[PDB]
RNA sequence: UCCUCCUAAAGAGUAACGGAGGAGCACGAAGGUUGGCUAAUCCUGGUCGGACAUCAGGAGGUUAGUGCAAUGGCAUAAGCC
RNA sequence: ACGACCAGGGCUACACACGUGCUACAAUGGCGCAUACAAAGAGAAGCGACCUCGCGAGAGCAAGCGGACCUCAUAAAGUGCGUCGUAGUCCGGAUUGGAGUCUGCAACUCGACUCCAUGAAGUCGGAAUCGCUAGUAAUCGUGGAUCAGAAUGCCACGGUG
């Protein structure tokens, strides 16, 4: 975890983009190459698409996810089984 | 009821620590207490306690703000 | 006899009101309490039969029935006439003095107790229920159980439907849900 | 002896004996016996009875056997049923906190197991 | 050599290298009598209990059983204590 | 383009096998209290004592030092008094959940650390094999290099012997 007294992390290029994209409403999936942001409560109910290493993977974000960071719904290396 | 082959049956006190004095016949012999009394038991006042879900907005805005 | 002193005087005063009845016969009545604690594992020792014929006898004061297997199954190592089951039946006032020890003491005593679910009436109001362990009837010494094996209380009553037989037990605040 | 859900052995001391509950170790086990006015080398036997009558009051203000197991196995199922990375490392049966699994993941992977 | 149904033509009987099956024992009760009781099977509920152990009603009514082959019997049971 | 800049992944995946090490399987030992004796190093974007807040990692304030001056720094094994009584154990700490601290643009894949829970596997280890001839093997702690944070290995010095 972070130190608390610095506050949570989020990029500016996703914070300003998400405050624009709430107030323009469109569920065209917002893509991002920034998989290290703490998801904020006013990001509840959005379809973003985080990079995983190859392409974006879409993530529809609910109330339950808002503690975590955007990486933990993009599993990185593929695995099927030997 | 056959007269012999069934065991003993005598009245014994079964009090609880919350104050439910009672008498019941059994074969236990000794005075037997009680821990849990269903006249104040946590089933009608104490099974809310587990749910512990919480809004994630609440776990967010309990520790800091913006 | 205490719950039956409660019953005939202060249950009909609700079960005559809420269900539009003419006589005192139309209300359901309890019939019998049966206690099956079957030992399906007594082929390796006869002691596991007779101890399971004593460990529920010490709960409610009757010597029980060593009931036998009815027909034959090749799979579970049974034939006609293997004593595998143990049964107690209670009627009348001993039914009430056991129902007291169930619903006053042995119902909250069970580990992780969170009520007993609202559908066990087999469509005719005749109840069924099942404990998982014996010491929750508090009439046993602690370290004097050879194994742990539950029984199943079955309250056969003169209930007629699932809607109309449940309220009898719920009049004794049966911890449903 | 019968304290807070399940029994407690009597021959052991108070501090080592109270750890038989699910959810007390050697910190809450001295919190109880210093917020209820008991010593620490008297047994469950040769106590009095009112000491248990207030020890049972002290213990049940925490979360104990029912509540702990339901909360822990609630949070595990919650972490499973989103897609979280701890969720996938739960529902594959592999170590979660970033262990090396080229060898030595055996505590999650059970036994040593040929093909 | 003996036993059961069919061919056998509505009574008995009626054959072939014709069509199918069982016996050459058991039981000190599995016998006499008195008293009492009633099934196979599936649905539903239930401690480990599963499609099939035991327990509860409940449908249904010999579709079950006879120490063994079939055939004929069998509730007054000749079935089961 | 086999050149060059940038964000995000990757070397850390795992059905398995081998090699090297650490911690144990306990009484010559766990835990709690008091009590003595070392050596060799390092430090200015650094080492950071005293004092206060915190259960604890540590944030708060600000002296001291280019150092036989000041710091890091308390040695641990031991000795004395308790407790423990052969148990998967007050043995062992694996794995998992909840809450936190610090360096750092940033600890999700992947950081160390402290508290509250959880308490697996293991009762001296098969064939075969490894090191050592005196301050040696066996156990005990401390420092350094690389380093914003991050070694149970590496390189050093002593304590019992
Ligand atoms: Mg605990
Ligand atoms: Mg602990
Ligand atoms: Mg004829
Ligand atoms: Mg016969
Ligand atoms: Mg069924
Ligand atoms: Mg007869
Ligand atoms: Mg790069
Ligand atoms: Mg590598
Ligand atoms: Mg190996
Ligand atoms: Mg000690
Ligand atoms: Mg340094
Ligand atoms: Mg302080
Ligand atoms: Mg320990
Ligand atoms: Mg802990
Ligand atoms: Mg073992
Ligand atoms: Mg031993
Ligand atoms: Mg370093
Ligand atoms: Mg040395
Ligand atoms: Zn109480």
């Amino acid at each position: 975890p972070r130190s608390l007294k610095k506050g949570p992390f989020i990029d500016l290029h996703l914070l300003k983009k998400v405050e624009k994209a709430v107030e323009s409403g469109d569920k065209k999936p917002l893509r991002t190459w920034s998989r290290r942001s703490t998801i904020f409560p006013n990001m509840i109910g959005l379809t973003i698409a985080v990079h995983n290493g190859r392409q974006h993977v879409p993530v529809f974000v609910t109330d339950e996810m808002v503690g975590h960071k955007l990486g933990e719904f993009a599993p990185t290396r593929t695995y099927r089984g030997h | 009821m056959k007269k012999d082959i069934h065991p003993k049956y005598e009245e014994i006190t079964a009090s609880c620590s919350c104050g439910n004095v009672m008498k019941i016949r059994s074969t236990v012999g000794h005075d037997l207490n009680l821990d849990v009394c269903s006249k104040c038991h946590p089933f009608f006042t104490g099974k809310q306690r587990d749910v512990a879900t919480g809004g994630r907005v609440d776990r967010f805005n309990k520790r800091f703000n913006i | 006899a205490k719950l039956h002193d409660y019953y005939k005087d202060e249950v009909v005063k609700k079960l005559m009101t809420e269900f539009n009845y003419n006589s005192v016969m139309q209300v359901p009545r309890v019939e019998k309490i049966t206690l099956n604690m079957g030992v399906g594992e007594a082929i390796a020792d006869k002691k596991l039969l007779d101890n399971a014929a004593a460990d529920l006898a010490a709960i409610s004061g009757q010597k029980p029935l060593i009931t036998k297997a009815r027909k034959s199954v090749a799979g579970f190592k049974i034939r006609q006439g293997y004593p595998i089951g143990c049964k107690v039946t209670l009627r009348g006032e001993r039914m009430w003095e056991f129902f007291e020890r169930l619903i006053t003491i042995a119902v909250p005593r069970i580990r992780d107790f969170r009520g007993l679910s609202a559908k066990s009436f087999d469509g005719r109001g005749n109840y069924s229920m099942g404990v998982r362990e014996q010491i929750i009837f508090p009439e046993i010494d602690y370290d004097k159980v050879d194994r742990v094996r539950g029984l199943d209380i079955t309250i056969t009553t003169t209930a007629k439907s699932d809607e109309e037989g449940r309220a009898l037990l719920a009049a004794f605040d049966f911890p449903f849900r | 002896a019968r304290i807070a859900g399940i029994n407690i052995p009597d021959h052991k001391h108070a501090v080592i004996a109270l750890t038989s509950i699910y959810g007390v170790g050697k910190t809450r086990s001295k919190a109880i016996l210093a917020a209820a006015g008991i010593a620490e080398d008297v047994k469950i036997s040769e106590l009095s009875e009112g000491q248990i009558d207030t020890l049972r009051d002290e213990v049940a203000k925490f979360v104990v056997e029912g509540d702990l197991r339901r909360e822990i196995s609630m949070s595990i199922k919650r972490l499973m049923d989103l897609g979280c990375y701890r969720g996938l490392r739960h529902r594959r049966g592999l170590p979660v906190r970033g262990q090396r699994t080229k060898t030595n993941a055996r505590t999650r992977k059970g036994p040593r197991k040929p093909i």
